[PDB]
């Protein structure tokens, strides 16, 4: 779960930097 | 078709709280591989009222701060879903006009440094950045009115690298907007708060360098520069490790940012 909570904030991370991307 | 079955299948299933965690789960993963998701979201009945029920449900535990690893994983997947819903022309209105956003401000008032709140804070910034990205006059006046500013400039200050990068890009969406750079430069207190948080990033990005949020930074300064009163100002606080070779060489390879710095200092000249 706290090693799931990692992922999911790994991947928001992504998800997001590629949002900012312009 | 399969594929869509399982989709409905889920957001019918977001009604009602037995199923609503492992549909939300689903949903938040799927999100990207999905287009038309957020309007299907939007007009299944009581699908938006269980996305806000999940919100609302985490306050106890913003304050005081006693929010897990799961309850965060939990409304992370909620915010997402809301991320699309705000993203998606045919919800972003709608959502708007739903005051949506004024549910996270909660969150973005958080400091705790935990896991859990980087996480929540961090997926509602999304939220405000996927309206933002929108470059809508009726989403920076919502904005502008709400007092976003001031909890983006204290992320901005003290966040992580990408939270940090994703509030100073609100900031910079609203800079983008002719109401949005009037508003900030409007009077004196709007502007030197702005400014001041800008320098201070200046000066934390030179000791722990980041190409990304210096390229926001840089077109943040830029814009400021745009306005005469804000480029007289602009003249006496600019940073000096923006005029000389500070950053040069984290900026060989970013060609963008090396030229808006090169447009600033020109603007800033006369």
């Amino acid at each position: 779960d706290d090693q799931q909570l990692d992922h999911n904030f790994k991947q928001m991370e992504e998800h997001l930097a590629l949002m900012v991307e312009g | 078709m399969l594929e869509r079955e399982k989709i409905y299948q889920w957001i019918n299933e977001l009604s009602s709280p037995e199923t609503r965690e492992n549909a939300l789960l689903e949903l938040s993963k799927k999100r990207e591989s999905v287009p038309d998701l957020a309007p299907m979201l939007w007009h299944s009945f009581g699908t938006i009222a269980a996305l806000l029920q999940e919100i609302v449900n985490i306050y106890p535990s913003i304050n005081p701060p006693t929010l897990t690893a799961h309850q965060s994983n939990r409304v992370c997947n909620a915010l997402a879903l809301l991320q699309c819903v705000a993203s998606h022309p045919e919800t972003r209105s709608a959502f708007l006009a739903a005051h949506i956003p004024l549910f996270l401000y909660p969150f973005l008032h958080t400091v705790s440094k935990t896991r859990p709140f980087e996480y929540l804070r961090l997926t509602s910034l999304g939220v405000i950045g996927a309206l933002v990205k929108t470059d809508e006059q009726e989403v920076i006046n919502f904005l502008l009115t709400t007092e976003i500013i001031p909890l983006c400039l204290r992320i901005m200050e003290s966040g992580s690298e990408l939270s940090k990068t994703v509030a100073t890009f609100i900031l910079q969406k609203i800079l983008l907007d002719d109401t949005g750079l009037a508003y900030i430069c409007q009077t004196y207190e709007r502007f030197s708060h702005v400014a001041m948080i800008l320098g201070k990033m200046v000066l934390q990005l030179s000791k722990e360098p980041s190409a990304r949020l210096l390229k926001h930074v840089v077109r943040c300064y830029l814009r400021l520069s745009d306005n005469p009163r804000a480029r007289e100002a602009l003249r006496q606080c600019l940073p000096d490790q923006l005029k000389d070779t500070t950053f040069a060489q984290v900026l060989k390879d970013d060609t963008t940012t090396k030229r808006w710095l090169a447009q600033l200092v020109k603007n800033l000249q006369e």
